[PDB]
């Protein structure tokens, strides 16, 4: 396990820039087998890849065309910390800010989270908005997308208020401290996630995320609330 | 007696040692006697046989063995074919980093990603001898079978591998079939804890010799748990050229255990009336978990704040600002933080000592520059053993205290002198700890001062419990720890048995450390839990609190006066030009900074620049006066006008710019110079008053709020003013940065 803090203003202005630095212990920032990502969330907007900055023999940034002309991410080794910097912010900007690490050995999954810092102010893939369940009973998340067979699928699963945790890792790996019960898979246009003997404490949003190679950008899923019968 | 090659005559063949190792491209450590003893019989294993199982107990260095074992066969007979390790996920990182901490010659590739660097790594199939060492997850090996069965593999390393006790597993049955010349197993649980599995591993490695439908002939050959000496002979000399198992107490030459010893101390009457004060103050007045989420982690981290010291918060801190034995005797925490580093100085023990907090990092400064112990810091800026101290302090001149912080841990710095961890403020999680602790070594011994019958008490608790969850894998009750019957006295329960027990803890060497009940807890590999059971008196608080003829002649004069005082204000007035800028009753973060005030750069835009004078100073010193000289010679003249004219007198101060700034003409070097000497220069003496420094304090916080731009203050010291350096930070935090408004104090 690695920790991934963050400090920053969480009540910024209008037309202002908006920074927030997220500082490792744990791992190093030039890891050879990790990229550092920023993502903000927010009920309207939904979960929306911000950017990323790695170093494979040269340090390379990343970012999405949604802020490609208003965003910076920049390392800095001697602190051993990320920033991020948001341009002439508006309105639609206010959201909760999370730095999360996409790690090679997991398929780039992104397994440790932030805390998160509410700052006040090209690939289509669906999930089924509200799926319900009873304990005792299995209940299976479909993301739904574009031959998903031939990307790698990770699922998250975000508790109210938390941040989000991986859940599984390259389509059915899963992490260390899971139950067994949650399962992945992927073929085809189809992947899903299968949890087996759901009990109350499953109830949380799962989102499915995968990363589009053409355009070159992380994206994420609709969310899908799961609700137990208790 | 010449039958010494009984045993068919097989040569001696040699020893490798380290010096051997290190020609061969090893560079990161110097190995230990068993270390290279179990590199010399991977060697002789790896001549004859198809694999064998290194079950050294975890931790003694197995990683750093194989990668000698790769070191020598790379340096011996030249093997520059393909070294698989396979090892779980959590580990992956520390394979990575010793393959290139210790073998840097040899090429490590990491054959990890998704399907995009799936076909990225088999872009990379070259096979020039560009990779050296493999190293791969199970579960990426598992699926990527196809690529990982078509190397000439002269090494696989399969680290940790209990995970192939059961002989019907799926990556069992699919490493069994691949073209490995050696199969090295890494094990570190007792693999004789069931025959069954430590057959399966044998079978794992020796597919012909331990068939598998010998099982249960070997299972009855050796069912017998009895040492039976003439039968138990024969399952040692079997074992010997395939096992090698040493338990941490067969080492000597182990490193020290260091020790980390968890100490209890009390409170103060301070800290337990905040204590409840703070429990008290929303009231926890929703109902489950829409507000009390995040109320109880703001409670929680204020309840953390006071038992490291109550002065984390604003209003704490009696009004006359100035250091004295109270900061000790504030905190139970801080008072046994006292003893124990008069004991280490006692000893010699130069310590480490981090924070999380980084006012605590602060105030720990601050007890260090009362008490003079030699230190630096981590991040901001440090004037104990900088400015004009560092040429004596009451300790040792070399460094004796280290300060750290967990997040800015990540600067780099050599501490190699260091045997001493102290961690005052705990982190909730220890996992920052062990790289915060990796700095020492690189007979340590590790304390963390935390307070009995507290929350942080739970906090450590908790975080031990899942430390231990890691090989043999609410809010509300917890932060209530229920134990105030304890605390129930309201008086401080300063901890003095310690004066005697900490003798008792540790007998220290003349140069080093030297070697579970009242307040000492060594943290011995063993489970520790707390139930909180008496509750009952939170139950009872929470009601408790929930209960709740002269004066004719006086005006008449003072009419008088007031006339002639608008008489000789009309006289000052059209003489010329004479005004004042700040008046009576007109109407978080002190980061400070390394350079020169006269150049502030902070948030650009606007910039308030302060400094302290007296009545008629006009020209004079040198410092930070000939600086803003240089600065355009602005208040050089203004102050020489105001001194001619008599416009001056205890507070009050002149705003004025200097140059101009084309990049935002908005923003502008704003100055300012402060009145606080005393005004004896009748008789041209001269002294410093720090009460009128106050309301100098109270005027420029009132402009800097109504312009709202950047405070730059200056370093204030090069004399003996370390009663009003204290106390003008706490004011300059009182009055501008603990009142919002972005301050910056500058040095060098
Ligand atoms: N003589 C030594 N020199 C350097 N590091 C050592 C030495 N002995 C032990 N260590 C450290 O102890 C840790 C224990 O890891 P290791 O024993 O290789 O894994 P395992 O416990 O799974 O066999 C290693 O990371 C290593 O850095
Ligand atoms: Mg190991």
């Amino acid at each position: 396990q690695v920790q991934l803090q963050q400090s920053g203003p969480g009540l910024v202005r209008p037309s202002q820039t908006l920074s927030l630095t997220c500082a490792i212990s744990g791992d190093s920032v030039s890891d050879n087998d990790a990229a550092w990502n920023w993502v903000r969330q927010s009920p309207s907007r939904g979960l929306e890849w911000l950017g990323r900055t790695y170093y494979r023999s040269k340090w390379s940034n990343e970012y999405a065309v949604f802020v490609q002309s208003r965003i910076t991410i920049n390392p800095d080794t001697s602190k051993n910390q990320f920033s991020l910097h948001l341009n002439s912010v508006t309105p639609e900007d206010t959201a909760v800010y999370y730095c999360a690490r996409a790690t090679r050995p997991t398929g780039n999954g992104l397994d440790i989270w932030g805390q998160g810092t509410m700052v006040t102010v090209s690939y289509v893939l669906t999930q089924p908005p509200s799926v319900s369940v009873a304990p005792g009973q299995t209940a299976r998340i479909t993301c739904g997308g574009n031959n998903i067979g031939s990307k790698s699928v990770h699922w998250y699963q975000q508790k109210p208020g938390q941040a989000p945790v991986l859940v599984v890792y390259d389509d059915s790996d899963r992490p260390s401290g899971i139950p067994e019960r949650f399962s992945g898979s992927n073929s085809g246009n189809t992947a899903a996630l299968t949890i087996s003997r759901v009990e109350a404490g499953d109830e949380a949003d799962y989102y499915c995320q995968v990363w589009d190679s053409s355009s070159d950008h992380v994206v994420f899923g609709g969310g899908t609330k799961l609700t137990v019968l208790s | 007696f010449l039958l010494r090659l009984h045993t068919e005559g097989r040569a001696e063949a040699a020893r490798v040692q380290e010096q051997d190792l290190r020609q061969w491209g090893l560079t990161g450590i110097h190995l230990r006697s068993y270390q290279l003893e179990g590199v010399n019989w991977l060697a002789q294993r790896f001549h004859c046989q198809n694999g064998c199982i290194l079950g050294d107990e975890m931790g003694l260095g197995k990683t750093c063995q194989t990668i000698a074992l790769f070191i020598y066969l790379a340096g011996r007979l030249n093997d520059e074919g393909p070294f698989l390790i396979l090892c779980p996920l959590s580990v992956l990182s520390n394979w990575k980093e010793e393959m290139q901490r210790f073998a840097p010659g040899l090429s490590c590739v990491t054959y990890a990603g998704d399907k995009e660097e799936r076909a990225c790594l088999q872009q990379d199939l070259k096979q020039e001898s560009r990779f050296h060492v493999l190293l791969t997850t199970y579960e990426i090996c598992l699926k990527d079978a196809s690529f990982l069965k078509s190397f000439p593999w002269s090494v696989l390393v399969v680290d940790e591998a209990h995970r192939l006790k059961n002989q019907s597993s799926l990556l069992h049955k699919t490493l069994s079939e691949f073209s490995v010349v050696f199969s090295l197993l890494l094990t570190g649980t007792p693999i004789q804890n069931s025959l069954q599995e430590l057959y399966s591993l044998l079978s794992f490695v020796e597919p012909d010799l331990f068939s598998k439908e010998e099982v249960g002939d070997f299972i009855q050959r050796y069912q017998d748990i009895e040492k039976e000496s003439e039968s138990a002979s024969e399952l040692h000399k079997l074992l010997q050229p395939f096992l090698l198992r040493r338990v941490k107490a067969e080492v000597a030459t182990e490193l020290p255990k260091k020790t980390e010893v968890v100490i209890y101390h009390g409170m103060s009457a301070l800290q337990k009336k905040y204590y409840k004060a703070i429990l008290m103050k929303d009231l926890d007045a929703f109902e489950n978990e829409t507000a009390k989420k995040v109320k109880l982690q703001n409670i929680l981290s204020q309840l953390r704040k006071c038992v490291d010291h109550p002065y984390l918060f604003d209003g704490v801190e009696p009004e006359p600002f100035e250091v004295g034995d109270h900061l000790t005797e504030a905190s139970g925490k801080l008072h046994l933080l006292d003893k124990l580093l008069a004991f280490l100085y006692s000893g010699g023990h130069r310590v480490l000592l981090f924070s999380q907090m980084t006012q605590m990092l602060d105030i720990l400064q601050d007890y260090m520059d009362y008490r003079g112990y030699s230190y630096e810091r981590v991040d901001g800026s440090v004037r104990g053993e900088e400015r004009h101290l560092a040429i004596k302090n009451f300790g040792q001149q070399p460094i004796f205290v280290f300060l750290l912080s967990t997040r800015a841990g990540g600067v780099g710095m050599n501490l190699t002198a260091a045997d001493t961890v102290i961690f005052v403020d705990s982190d909730f999680n220890p996992q920052n700890d062990l790289q915060a602790a990796a700095r020492a070594h690189r007979s340590v011994k590790v304390i963390r001062l935390i307070g009995r019958d507290t929350v942080e008490e739970i906090v450590y608790r908790k975080a031990a419990s899942k430390l231990q969850l890691t090989n043999m894998i609410q809010l509300s009750e917890i932060l209530k720890f229920g134990l105030d019957k304890l605390l129930a006295s309201e008086g401080s329960t300063m901890d003095e048995i310690d004066l005697e027990s900490i003798l008792g803890e540790t007998k220290d060497g003349q140069w080093v450390s030297d070697a579970e009940g009242k307040n000492h807890m060594y943290l011995f590999e063993g489970k520790d839990y707390s139930k909180e059971p008496s509750k009952e008196d939170r139950k009872s608080f929470e009601q408790l609190v929930n209960l709740q003829l002269e004066d004719r002649q006086k005006k008449r004069q003072e009419a008088a006066a007031k006339r002639r005082r608008l008489i000789e204000e009309k006289k000052r007035q059209k003489e010329e030009a004479e005004h004042k800028k700040k008046m009576a009753w007109w109407e978080t973060s002190l980061k400070y900074v390394s350079g020169d005030v006269t150049h502030p750069q902070a948030g650009a835009e606007d910039a308030l620049i302060v400094h302290c004078v007296d009545d008629s100073g006009h020209w004079g010193r040198g410092g930070l006066f000939t600086a803003l000289e240089k600065r355009s010679a602005e208040p050089r003249k203004i102050y020489e006008l105001a001194g001619k004219m008599k416009d001056l007198s205890l507070g009050g101060v002149l705003l004025f710019p200097v140059d101009d700034k084309e990049s935002r003409n908005k923003g502008q070097d704003l100055l300012a110079l402060i009145v606080a000497q005393h005004r004896d220069r009748s008789n041209v003496l001269s002294g410093i008053k720090m009460a009128a420094l106050e309301e100098g304090l109270k005027k420029i916080f009132l402009a800097a709020k109504k312009k709202k731009a950047s405070v730059h203050l200056p370093r204030i010291g090069h004399a003996t003013k370390g009663f009003n350096w204290y106390g003008t930070e706490r004011l300059i935090r009182k009055h501008l940065a603990a009142r919002g408004i972005p301050t910056y104090i500058y040095y060098f």
